[PDB]
Order: structure tokens, then sequence, then C-alpha cells
RNA sequence: AAUAUUAAAA
């Protein structure tokens, strides 16, 4: 399922959205 | 932008010796002449204009040509192996050529020296251009023959069918011919011969025409509104002949007035055709063609021309019984394209001997790459995995990666009754929930909904009916009685109207449930409902996998012969990967630019960051639907506007971008050189046959993948075209990546022709066409999916 | 609309 294992989820950039 | 060269010859793979309907092309190193030229009256057919150039060359032979064969394209192009007796200045003749006598003014101009020493450098250094000039001048000397001894249409040729008959009914026939290209290859040019087929419009009397575009055998009556509209729709633009007299026009219309009404200078035709020719029609109830000067002629003094392609779309029927007509085993097309070559005898025709061509006389040798292919992994209790035998897998004794549970549906039926019993929808439901568990998506309810219905009109209050009483529905079931106006507006109402995922199923198929049929519907229900069916096996994936990447699929759907076109571009939400996420557009019909792409890769990438949180490093853009010639229009508007989207996105935001190009609409064929490795009753190459090599570019990255197993007629290897490369690929990690995305298209378990993103975008546009059934911005609007349904695969 | 492949695209 995870879509990731890219590992590091980063809260260091601008959130687009 | 300066395509990127070619990396390096791929490795990976069985080899397997191949043969190319490419033929060897050898040319001296010789400098040709180009001369333009001028015909008034100017806007005449290109079958008209080589008569008028071909008269005098045979008449002027003196004072200029002589002894020269000039070969013609038909426009203003003409060669010629040595420079005519002119200066820089023009030369007027005039032209007289018989019908009836027509006189043309002709016009001939130098223009410019075309270098085939200069193609044989680029062919071997690679360090200039391969020049188009050049390769131009070749195609026309070796087809300038043909175009005066056949019917072109594009690049192929066809001749009337002389004893076989193909009819497709509706007044159409299908004609044989042949396709030939000249394009340049590793080591050489190539001749590329193969057979080629289309659809022509049967020579028959306009009055045998009307009665196959109308179904009827002919009881009088005259034409009714709705039949004199669809008569006009279809002989609308078409040329006629005249029995009575023989002449020939064009027909621009039909009266909406019987031939002994319709009148003119006062008299109708009837009168006119009695008190002249002696001709008391037949069919004076019927209209006449209008040839606005007012000249009409009789539906029974005209017959249809011959020579006249069909460019309108074939119905389903007609596509079927095409299909049929044209479809041979991969053996059989090796021996047609071998006639073709023999009958052609190149080496013989007089215009190739006149600019020193030599034509190689077998089809060229090529060892390519059969890829292995990747093992899929799939979930639920067993976790088994998946490995493609010939291109082919199925899910016994698998479930899928992430089964979806479901808990509450509703199916509507809309076939009558007496045709779908209560006691055989029991039994289609009991059938598909025992295989929806067997593949780990169970259906554990029972239908909260179960009604019939009839008509269009029924769906919307219906389905409107369903989201406000049933919550927590998931999925409804609308059973369909064979093609019905029905399917579109369910597509409307639930993509883009309610958000609600629907499932249809033919009438058809419920009556008689194959457990296959069964296991392919589930394979779009547990995709429809947000789930996985299986995942490439992650630790033999490409490197691009190790940091945040994306993948778009794109395509770019025209109307057949005032529609819109519709441009969808997909992209990957997941790492696997197996999500994709839809965006799709409407613009003016026959653009073949993405005008919108800036804005749609926006959306995807804005989608892939709330679904992953994380920004694509890179991104792999498949591209379809792309005609050779704008090629470089095409990718400089739509390169900039992939970068032109990060660019808006982030201040600093510089992803790398893969651009390629995905060509399925062309005429290079495979063919097995040993007879032992030729798979199936249609004998053709097997699933993963790679080629880098002979026969693609002299300097550039490009590769043909055949990545489907063939099933009838003979296998289209998918030609892809690197045009940008940001992230540098070798040959190997692109062509397995290619083939890998090619085994994770969700509709079956079987490795597909193209990738999966460039399938999905296909998907997106054609789903579009159904949401366009009943302004731009109304137009656009009808395109916009509901928002509950753009984060799921609607249009599997 | 179970699905892929196949041909076209007066």
């Amino acid at each position: 399922n995870g879509t990731s294992a890219w590992g590091k989820p980063i809260d260091s950039g601008p959130s687009w959205g | 932008f300066q395509a990127p060269r070619r990396p390096g010859i791929g490795t990976v793979g069985k080899p397997i010796k191949l043969l190319a309907n490419y033929f060897e092309v050898d040319i001296p190193k010789i400098d040709v002449y180009h001369y333009e030229v001028d015909i008034k009256p100017d806007k005449c057919p290109r079958r008209v204009n080589r008569e008028v150039v071909e008269y005098m060359v045979q008449h002027f032979k003196p004072q200029i040509f002589g002894d020269r064969k000039p070969v013609y394209d038909g426009k203003k192009n003409i060669y010629t192996v040595t420079a005519l007796p002119i200066g820089n200045e023009r030369v007027d003749f005039e032209v007289t050529i018989p019908g009836k006598d027509r006189i043309f003014k002709v016009s001939i101009k130098w223009l410019a020296i075309v270098s085939w020493r200069m193609l044989h450098e680029a062919l071997v250094s690679g360090q200039i251009p391969v020049p188009l000039e050049s390769v131009q001048a070749l195609d026309v000397a070796m087809r300038h023959l043909a175009s005066m001894r056949y019917t072109p249409v594009g690049r192929s040729f066809f001749s009337p069918p002389e004893g076989y008959y193909h009819p497709l009914g509706g007044g159409r026939e299908v004609w044989f011919g042949f396709h030939q290209s000249v394009r340049p290859a590793m080591w050489k040019m190539m001749l590329n011969i193969d057979v080629s087929a289309t659809a022509f419009y049967k020579a028959q009397p306009v009055i045998e025409f009307m009665c196959e575009v109308l179904d009827i055998r002919n009881q009088p009556k005259p034409l009714t509104d709705s039949q004199r509209v669809r008569f006009t729709k279809e002989i609308k633009g078409l040329k006629v002949e005249v029995t009575h007299c023989k002449r020939k026009y064009r027909v621009c219309n039909v009266t909406r007035r019987p031939a002994s009404h319709q009148t003119f200078p006062e008299c109708t035709v009837a009168q006119y055709f009695k008190q002249k020719y002696n001709l008391q029609l037949k069919y004076p109830h019927l209209p006449c063609l209008q040839v606005q000067k007012h000249t009409y002629l009789p539906l029974e003094v005209c017959n249809i021309v011959a020579g006249q392609r069909c460019i309108k779309k074939l119905t389903d029927n007609q596509t079927s019984t095409m299909i049929k007509a044209t479809a041979r085993s991969a053996p059989d097309r090796q021996e047609e394209i071998s006639r073709l070559m023999k009958n052609a005898s190149y080496n013989l025709d007089p215009y190739i001997q006149e600019f020193g061509i030599k034509v190689k006389d077998d089809m060229t040798e090529v060892t390519g790459r059969v890829l292995p292919a990747p093992i899929l992994q799939y979930g639920g209790r067993n976790r088994a995995i998946a490995t493609p035998n010939q291109g082919v897998w199925d899910m016994r004794g698998k479930q899928f990666y992430n089964g979806i549970e479901i808990k509450v549906w509703a199916i509507a039926c809309f076939a009558p009754q007496k045709q779908c019993r209560e006691e055989v929808l029991k039994n289609f439901t009991d059938q598909l929930r025992k295989i929806s568990k067997d593949a780990g998506m169970p259906i554990q309810g029972q239908p909260c909904f179960c009604k019939y219905a009839q008509g269009a009109d029924s769906v919307e209050p219906m389905f409107r009916h369903l989201k406000n009483t049933y919550s927590g529905l998931q999925l409804i079931i609308v059973i369909l009685p064979g093609k019905t106006p029905v399917y579109a507006e369910v597509k409307r109402v639930g993509d883009t109207l309610l958000g609600m995922a629907t499932q249809c199923v033919q009438v058809k198929n419920v009556v008689k449930t194959s457990p296959q049929t069964l296991s392919n519907l589930c394979l779009k229900i547990n995709v429809k409902l947000g789930g996985i069916n299986n995942i490439l096996v992650p630790h033999q994936r490409s490197a691009v996998f190790q940091q945040p990447v994306i993948f778009l699929g794109a395509d770019v759907t025209h109307p057949p012969a005032k529609k819109p076109s519709i441009t969808a571009v997909v992209g990957s939400m997941d790492a696997h990967p197996s999500r994709y996420c839809a965006t799709v557009r409407v613009q003016r019909p026959r653009q073949e630019i993405i005008e919108d792409l800036s804005y749609m890769v926006r959306e995807l990438l804005i989608q892939f960051y709330k679904s992953t949180r994380f920004k694509p490093t890179r991104i792999i853009f498949y591209r379809d639907g792309v005609p050779e010639g704008q090629l470089p229009q095409i990718l400089h508007y739509e390169l900039l506007a992939i970068r032109d989207a990060c660019i808006k996105l982030e201040k600093d935001y510089q992803p790398g971008i893969t651009y390629i190009v995905v060509q399925k609409r062309h005429h290079t064929r495979l063919f097995c050189a040993d007879k032992n490795e030729r798979i199936g009753k249609s004998g053709n190459i097997p699933a993963g046959t790679t080629v880098d090599t002979n026969i693609t570019h002299p300097f550039e990255f490009d590769f043909y993948l055949c990545s489907h197993a063939g099933i009838q007629g003979t296998s289209r290897p998918s030609h892809y075209y690197v045009l940008w490369d940001d992230n540098r690929f070798t040959a190997d990690e692109l062509q397995i990546l290619t083939y890998q995305l090619c085994h994770t298209y969700v509709r079956c378990t079987r490795s597909v022709s193209i990738p999966a993103p460039a399938y999905y975008a296909r998907l997106v546009a054609f789903r579009a066409r159904y949401h366009l059934v009943d302004d731009p911005q109304a137009l656009a609007k009808a395109v916009q999916v509901h928002q509950d349904t753009l984060r799921t695969m609607y249009f599997a």
C-alpha cells in the first residue's frame, strides 16, 4: 500500500496544494 | 532543442534473429538539382499536376530537359540528376492536356542544390544532422513512377480491385495496396515497404449507392426527411459522372425537392430531361444532386466515380468486417511484402536508375533481444507472485495486492426483464461474489438496491436517489442491452455529475457467465474502488525509484471527418506505480499540441504531492498520438510547458524530464528469422522483443519494443523515441522500464503493446467523448469530472 | 458495455 519507502517525508518546502 | 544522442546499445535479453520490412538503399555521392514548379490554375489535385509536368517533359525535350528523366512530387518540387540549361530566372510554359482539353500555365525556377554526398556523411560520422532535403529528394525519385501508375493515399499506393471484392456496406469497399517510405537507419537509408489497406467508395450507380446507405432492396416511396439528410451527409462532397451525354461533377447538396418539382431557369428537371435526351425518369419522386449556381442532376443518370477514398468514420460492423479482410498471420505478411518487392522491381525502375539508386532485394536481417518479463507481486493470504509466460499470466491462486471490501452495492438493470429475469441475476451475482472473494475483493452483501429501469432519462433520478438513500455506497452495477445511449448517460451522470463508481456489464455476459469474464470484471471493480491489483516486485526496478518520480501519459484524440479535440494527461500517484490520476481538456479541432499541458501537469504534480507527501525529482513523460513532421514543434511547446509548470510551483524546483514519443502508427514490421521461434497461430515475435540497432536512427536515442503477444494478424512493435533526457538513462535502464510499465496495466493480466501511462491517457480521452454526448465553456464543463472521482481510476 | 490483439485513423 505504502506508496512510499523512499523514506524521509520532509517538512522543508512550500506546501504547493 | 537538440534530441539526445544514443547513450549506448542495450545488452539485456535472449538474442533473437529477426527480419525487418526495411530494404537497404544505396545512393551515389552526387548533387541533385531542385527546382520549384508553379502551375496555374494553382489549386488542382496532385494527380492533375503530375499530368501537367508529364506532358511538358514529353513535349519540350529539345529546349529543356532533353534526355533527362526528372522526378516530381505532385506539388512544387522537381528533381533532376543533372542541372537544366537554365539560369536563376524563371521559365514559363504553355501546356494543353487532353474528355476535353485543358490549357495550363507552368513556371519553373531554380532553387538550390541538394547533396547526397552530405547524406552519406551524416550516416557515417553523425557530425551533421541528417539533411531532410536530401531524404526528401530520394523519396520523390523512388516513388515517382508509382505516383503515375497507382492511386496515392498518403504514403501508400492502391489500385482498383481486380477479381476480389471486399464490400463494407454503406457504399464502401476495400482496396489493397502497399506503403512506401524512405528513412535513415544507422547503416544506410532504408526503403520501408508494407502491405496496406483502406476503404474506398464503390464505383456504382448513385441509386445503388443510395440504397446501400439507407438499406433498401427495391415498392416506391419518396425519401423521408430523416432519409434525405442521412443520404446527404454521405454523398455531399463526393464526385459523380453523368451517363446520358461523360462529364464529372462534385456534389454540393441534395435537393429538398423531388426531380418532378425541382425547378430552375421556370422548368422542372423531369420535363427538361424529357424535352431533351428524351428520358422519362424512372425515379422522379427521388431528389436531385446539386452540383451557388443552380445545376441539378437526377440520381439515376449519375454513377459514383471510382478512386475516391473514404475518410469518414466506419460503423462498428464496417471496422469489424475490414479487420477480418486485412488480418494475415506474420508469415503471410512476409511472403506478401516479398511479393510486392518482386513486383516492384525497383532496380529496373527507369527513374531510380536515372539517379543511380540501388535497392537491396531481401529483407534486412537484425538480431534483437527478448527482454525478461518483470514479476508481479500480488497480496492477499498467499502473497503470491506472477511469472509472465509469453506476455500472459493469470489470477489462479492469487489475490489483489490491496483488495477492496465491497460492503454496499446496487444493481441497475437496463435490459427488459423478459431477457434478464430475476433467476439469472441471482446466478450472476453469486458467481461474481465467489470469484471476487477468490481475488481478495469480497463482495459481501447482497445488493442494497436492485430495480429494472428503461431509458437513458432514468439514470440521473435513480442515481441521485441512490446517493441520497444508501450511505456508504461503493459501486453501481449497470446491466445494458448491447449498444445503447444509456452507457454515455451512465458515465456522464456517474463520472461528471454525482461522483459514483459504476461498472457496466452487457446483458449478454450476464445470461452466460465465463469465469474469465468475471475475473476481468473484478480487475476493473477493485480499481474503480481505490484498490491495487498488483505491483512490480520493487527490488527489480530501475534506479529512478530511489528518489521520488512521477510517470505521465499523454494523448490527443481528434474528431472524425464541429467536434473538439480532446487531450488527456494522466499521472502516477504512487511509487509502485499503480494508481494514476487523470486530467482532460477540450481544444480546437485538429491541433496536435496539448495546449493546456502546463496546467494539466501542475494539477498532477499537486495531486502527487498530496498522495505521497513527496515532490518528484524526475518526470518520465510518455507521449502518444504524435504525427512525424510536426514532432519538433510539438516537443518545443510541450517540453517548455512541462518546465513552465515546475517553475510556477516553486522558486527553484528543477526536476529532470525524460520525454519519450510512443509511436504505434507506422509500417515497421519484425519477423522471426527462425520459424521455430514463431509464437502462436499468428506466428509473431515473442513479447519483449527489442531492437535498437540496424533499423533505428544513426545517432539518436530510439528503439523498437514489441511488448505484447500477437493474438491475430501481424504484431505492431511500438517505436519509442527519446526526445529529452535530463535523467541520463542508459539504453538498458530505459528499455527495461518501458517494458515493465507495459506490465502495470490493470484491465488484464497481460503485457500490453504500449506503457500503462500512455494507455490510460487514451482511455481518458475516449471516456471524455461519452461525456460530450447529449459553446467552448460548456464543452469544457462537460469533460470535468466530479471531485470525488478525480481521486480514482474511473477510466478503467 | 470483461479483456487484450488486430485493419484504419442545369
